[PDB]
RNA sequence: GUGAAGCGGGGCGAAAGCCCCGUGGAGGCCCGAAGGGGUUCUGAUGUGCAAAUCGUUCCCAUGACCUGGGGCUAGGGGCAAA
RNA sequence: UAGUAGCAGCGAAGAGGGGUGAGAAGCCCCUCCGCCGGAAAGGACCAGGGUUUCCUGGCAACUUCAAUAGGCCAGGAGUUAGCCGGUCCUAAGGCGGGGCCUAAUAGGCACCCGCCGAAAGGGAAACGGGUUAAUAUUCCCGUGCCGCGGGGGUAGGUUCUGCGGCAACGCAGGCCCCGUCCCCGACGCCUCGGGAUAGGGCGGGCGGGACUGCCGUCCCGCUUAACCGUCGAAGGCCGGGGAGUGCCGUAAUGGCGAGAACCGGCCGAAGGCGGGAAUAGCCGGGGGUUUCCCCGGUCCGCCCGACUCCUGGGGCCCGUGAAAAGGGGACGGGGAACGAGCCCCCGCGCCCGUACCGAGAACCGACGCAGGUGCUCCUGGGUGAGAAGCCCAAGGCGGCUCGGGUGACCCCGGGCCAGGGAACUCGGCAAAUUGGCCCCGUAACUUCGGGAGAAGGGGUGCCUGCGGUCUUGGGGUAUACCCCCGGGACCGCAGGUCGCAGUGGCAAGGGGGACCUGACUGUUUAACAAAAACAUAGGUCCCCGCGAGCCCGUAAGGGUGUGUACGGGGGC
RNA sequence: CUUAAGGUAGCCAAAUGCCUUGCCGGGUAAGUUCCGGCGUGCAUGAAUGGAUCAACGAGGUCCCCACUGUCCCGGCCCGGGGCCCGGCGAACCCACCUCCAGGUGCACAGUCCUGGGACCCCCGACGGGGCGAGAAGUCCCUAUGGAGCUUCACAGCAGCCUGUCGUUGCGGGUCCGCUUACCCGCCGCAAGGCGGGGACAGCGGCAGGCGGGCUGUUCGGCUGGGGCGGCACA
């Protein structure tokens, strides 16, 4: 653990206690917010921030969700519709 | 170190257990002959290969 | 003809260093590499991106093709381009070859 | 001791060795692919001398090919015996027209493709020669060979043509280039040598070698290894 | 260098620790075998004849 | 600290263009701490602090850079910008 | 030899008084004096060490001197976890079984199967206060979190489907099993705009402290964890709109019928604020007893602001900057009649580490060794470009474990030296000169980039006023401009004046001409050689079309090769 | 003509020129170095790289300005050693232990000869002597001593090339064909399938060639030291 806190994997975060003392807390980087299948970018509705796995991320109403944006789905339904 | 494994600490403690010279009342009963130990060693100068 | 420099051009970045022919070459390579070329699909004069060599990519369409290692199409390539591209010279022939 | 470099090498030592794990895979054919495909991404390798195109077909295999130049991501392209000889096609060689350009060519199907691989090669389609199953494909040497009529070739060039008309102004960059290759950089020439390392190592004024014969042991195959001409008369008389 | 300078960087590694089977100081971690008895690579104990 | 490509303005001018100022932030770029290295005094030491050190003066210091942990290569063999 | 050398050199050091004791320069207490303070020195901590930790006692030995001291000796004691690490995952790689090879094995490994491989990568969940001689995210108090399981309520369901919104998307979104797909995990370097926090400062207030010659200034406290809720800058997106006499911009690049301006909305950081929580802690004033109780304060208004945290823009690559466990979602298939991601409530969380040093005395170097490992990670104020030096805090040290006297020579390390100025010497070796910043100015040559800080000339302190360019808040009709008030940064002008000297210490280039030589940066004989040697980019030749060429292996087989002539190998 | 050609462009008393401080200029009062020219160049020259210095240099060198305790030529001061006292308390070295002169001697005597001196003890200093101490001389030679390296040494072994024997079978007239052996690749867990080659190749034995890639060795003697020479080696 202390050659751990040397390593940038932690956020180094400074705070001042009700004793008085400012510490040190090493804290968790958050994790990337889902992307789009497609085009790489993050999905609306999905991209808080979360620090941890395991929790449950509620998806946009819509078919496939938060698999791809509003943009691909529609395109895709366009194209399915006409062949 | 500060991060052991139990194996290697088990070693460390036999030879504290036994890092010790004979008791007084071993003097006494030997008349004398028996005053030291092989197993008495300094920390700083016999080095365990633990 | 350069913003601060008579020849060099880009390669100013290099100084004195590596000799003037090494450096020619360089220069000779660059002002293509770093210029506005045509986005082979939407012909925008546009300064494409090459994500690495032989890589390039419109910011205006979003077009990503493969191209030469510092220039987005080489001579020989521009002969034998796919031809879903050339669309506007099937028309351009045909329009010529109708009225 | 006294092994030299090009002995070492063979033992296949970590500063010998190809570092493949930088790349997401082998660039060949999968052995059953046919009909349309669509063109998903075009790559950077580490190590490779051209961008790789990503195909995914339409039930669902993907594969790796060298990116013809020209081809976009999201273009539809054939396989098959069916496929029209357009860029970025990949078509049996019996079915390709003769003087087209080609690149990544089998010479036995389903060796997953052999030749002209490299950024900027490609190879011409000679002649047909069907009565038995063979395709007359010149290679970038100018070497004219003859292939599986039903091995697999593409059509068009491979993209990322020109690099290495620049310059590798410094000994740096040929350094980064050479960590995502299998190369050892840099050399020492032999003459730099003493002798116990290298048979031109030595003299107080150190001198190359004159060739060795084919037949020559190795730790003494080096410098000119039975060479048909050395100098300028030697092409010269290639020619 | 080679003397006492660097015998201050044999003060945290080691190639050997004690062998389960031996109690020697002698089990090569890294290449998972005694130096001593053999343990890890043979079944049999290790001994040779020129040993005395 | 310097100030590449690129980008503004002004001036001269017939055209091309040339000049000044700014903006920009490139480079196995420069000065120089840390860090790395090891040039000089042929300094001190030379039964040493030390079986290779100390002072001083120096070289590099965004990179073919310095450094921890893990791993691979073993003796006629390895590894070697030799 | 000899009561001799050494116990100096590496930029700290002691003194007075008292106590203890047989005995005190050296142990303990106070006072004075000094050293470190981006650290041979303060805070944390890995490996390694292994009890060196703490308490009591002691001085035969041990400590370059002494000793009543001690990392020494004797006796006793001390390390407490669902949430801190291991444990789990895979990396480069490794091992075992099978098989193939082998005279044979404990020898080899391309193949099949499995497993191992990180106390700095990935990765479930804990913070604050108090307590001990010695443990502290582990004990105690308070307030929580995670995983797994259960009970109740609720939404919901019970052939069949949740509701709202044009949309982005919002909202308790039923239950069990199985499958597939996608995503997160998951990633470089350079550079520049924005937002915060840690920390620091200024003015006022309340309380307390310092000093006495004069003044009345100076210093300290005024804090707020995890967790719950809410808000959300950039960026992206949705709807309206429908633009070329253009119109909208940036630190910079710029943007638009391939849909701009403008209007409305949706998703959306660090962190803020409330709750936690003043009942704690701190400061001050009292009373007890053995650490408990009471009382008062814990404030107002501004500024700077990171190397810490967040965000976005731009650029570079013949360089493209891991993987898996695990997790989330969606899309499907099957089943039951019940029943949740919401609220209340119950249960369980094994095993191992945990003391201390972490180094000019706890590691390695035979040592209580000026080396090496680890300055690995962190650090307040003034001056200053500065994480430089110098001075001083917080905090520590006087233990780089001899003391005193004398003031010859000589040695080591420093200072100054009239006149001359390289006459010294192999040689300007050593020393000296120069030195920061601002202005003016700058040659031959040149690969046109450079040469360049070329060279050379001038200025520099303090004080008294007057201005300017911005910035940050507040108040004025008042989002920019303008006026008023408070704070911050930088620049200029006029005048007065002192010194031998104003980059006054500290810190801090001597310069120019020419030849030989290697183009350059780089590398090298660990311990007498740093170079003109090696490498290098560039040039050129050779072997090679892949069942190749070259190389390794007894063999099975292997490297180049997850490669393919813009390529692999081999010379110069 | 000689072992082929017969040193071109250039460059030079060169880090390459012996003679040689070459000759003529520059710079100094005085220049064996340096710079610029000259060149039948002892013995320069083209990727064995020639010419070539922009930029760069802890590279090697010469000149100029500035500067100075480098020097003329030495002086004074500061801190620590030093010296004296208290405390701790080694090592090197050591047959015994040695005043001076001139001799003699295994030819460089503390010890022998003939002289000259010296009252003895103690302290500080130095480095002339003790052929001072350190280290079984690395130089040189000898040894029927090594190691490593080289090749046109004496031998040998791998490796590669080549023939042959076997693997090698089936049809037709040494030739053609075939596939099932065998080999190569793809798919498959395996079974086996597909394609290519094909009695070749590959592999084993035997034989020849190349073979300092690797292994072992030999590289004599005499000698006014060794070496070259000579053969005084029969
Ligand atoms: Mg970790
Ligand atoms: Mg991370
Ligand atoms: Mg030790
Ligand atoms: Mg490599
Ligand atoms: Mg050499
Ligand atoms: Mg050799
Ligand atoms: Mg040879
Ligand atoms: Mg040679
Ligand atoms: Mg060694
Ligand atoms: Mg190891
Ligand atoms: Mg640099
Ligand atoms: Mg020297
Ligand atoms: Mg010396
Ligand atoms: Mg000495
Ligand atoms: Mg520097
Ligand atoms: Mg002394
Ligand atoms: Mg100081
Ligand atoms: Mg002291
Ligand atoms: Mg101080
Ligand atoms: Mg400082
Ligand atoms: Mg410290
Ligand atoms: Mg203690
Ligand atoms: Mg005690
Ligand atoms: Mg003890
Ligand atoms: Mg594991
Ligand atoms: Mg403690
Ligand atoms: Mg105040
Ligand atoms: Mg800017
Ligand atoms: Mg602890
Ligand atoms: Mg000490
Ligand atoms: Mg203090
Ligand atoms: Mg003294
Ligand atoms: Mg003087
Ligand atoms: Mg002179
Ligand atoms: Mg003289
Ligand atoms: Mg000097
Ligand atoms: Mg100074
Ligand atoms: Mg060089
Ligand atoms: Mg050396
Ligand atoms: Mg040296
Ligand atoms: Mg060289
Ligand atoms: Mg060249
Ligand atoms: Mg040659
Ligand atoms: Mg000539
Ligand atoms: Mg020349
Ligand atoms: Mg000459
Ligand atoms: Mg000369
Ligand atoms: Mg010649
Ligand atoms: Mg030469
Ligand atoms: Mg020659
Ligand atoms: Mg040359
Ligand atoms: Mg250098
Ligand atoms: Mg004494
Ligand atoms: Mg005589
Ligand atoms: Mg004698
Ligand atoms: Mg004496
Ligand atoms: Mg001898
Ligand atoms: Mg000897
Ligand atoms: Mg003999
Ligand atoms: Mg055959
Ligand atoms: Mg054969
Ligand atoms: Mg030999
Ligand atoms: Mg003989
Ligand atoms: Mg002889
Ligand atoms: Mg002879
Ligand atoms: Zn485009
Ligand atoms: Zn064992």
């Amino acid at each position: 653990p202390r050659p751990a806190y040397r390593s940038r994997s932690l956020r180094r975060v400074k705070v001042k206690t009700p004793g008085g003392r400012t510490v040190v807390h090493y804290e968790k980087r958050a994790k990337g917010v889902p992307k789009c299948a497609v085009t790489g970018q993050p999905l609306g509705g999905m991209n808080s921030k979360v620090y941890r796995f395991g929790i449950s991320t509620r998806a946009p109403s819509r078919p496939y969700g938060g698999v791809v944006s509003h943009k691909v789905l529609a395109r895709a339904i366009r194209y399915a519709v006409r062949r | 170190a500060r991060n052991k494994p139990l194996g290697k600490k088990l070693r460390l403690a036999a030879a504290l257990n036994s890092n010790r010279n004979p008791p007084l009342w071993v003097i006494a009963k030997t008349k004398r002959r028996v005053t030291r130990s092989p197993a008495r060693r300094h920390w700083r100068r016999q080095k365990l290969k633990a | 003809p350069f913003s601060h420099t008579k020849i060099v051009g880009p390669a100013g970045r290099y100084g004195a260093r590596y000799g003037m022919g090494i450096r020619r070459k360089v220069t000779t390579i660059e002002v293509k590499q770093r210029g506005k070329h045509r986005c082979p699909s939407c012909r925008s004069l546009v300064r494409l991106e090459r994500l690495a060599f032989g890589i390039w990519h419109c910011p205006k369409c979003g077009h990503t093709f493969a191209g030469g290692a510092y220039v987005p199409q080489t001579i020989l390539g521009k002969t034998i381009a796919p031809e879903e591209l050339k669309g506007v010279e099937a028309e351009k022939a045909k329009w010529k070859e109708a009225a | 001791g006294k092994r030299i470099l090009v002995q070492r090498r063979g033992r296949g030592g970590s500063q010998f060795r190809s570092p493949s794990w930088k790349r997401d895979g082998p660039v060949r054919y999968p052995p059953n692919i046919s009909g349309r495909g669509i063109v998903v991404e075009i790559l950077h390798e580490p190590g490779l001398n051209a961008p790789v195109a990503k195909i995914r077909m339409e039930n669902g295999v993907e594969f790796f090919n060298y990116a013809a130049e020209g081809l976009y991501v999201g273009q539809v392209i054939q396989v098959g015996p069916d496929a029209p000889p357009a860029v970025g096609n990949v078509l049996p060689l019996g079915k390709i027209p003769e003087g087209t350009m080609v690149f990544n060519v089998e010479k036995r199907f389903g060796d997953g493709g052999k030749f002209a691989r490299s950024g900027g090669t490609y190879a011409l389609v000679i002649g047909q020669r069907p009565e038995e199953n063979k395709t007359i494909v010149r290679l970038p040497s100018g070497r004219v060979i003859e292939v599986d009529a039903r091995g697999r070739a593409t059509i068009g060039i491979v993209a990322g043509g020109g690099r290495v008309e620049k310059p590798f102004v410094k000994a740096g960059k040929k350094y980064h280039r050479a960590r995502a290759k299998s190369w050892k950089y840099p050399t020492v020439r032999g003459k730099a040598m003493s002798p116990y390392a290298h048979p031109h190592g030595g003299g107080s004024h150190q001198k190359g070698g004159t060739p060795v014969p084919k037949t020559a042991p190795p730790g003494q195959k080096v410098g000119f290894i039975g060479s048909r001409c050395t100098g300028r008369g030697c092409v010269r008389a290639r020619a | 260098m080679k003397g006492t300078p660097s015998m201050g960087k044999h003060n945290k590694g080691k190639t050997h620790i004690r062998c389960p089977r031996c109690g020697r100081h002698s089990y090569n971690v890294t290449k998972k075998y005694c130096a001593s008895c053999g343990w890890g690579r043979s079944k049999r104990w290790r001994r040779y004849n020129w040993a005395k």
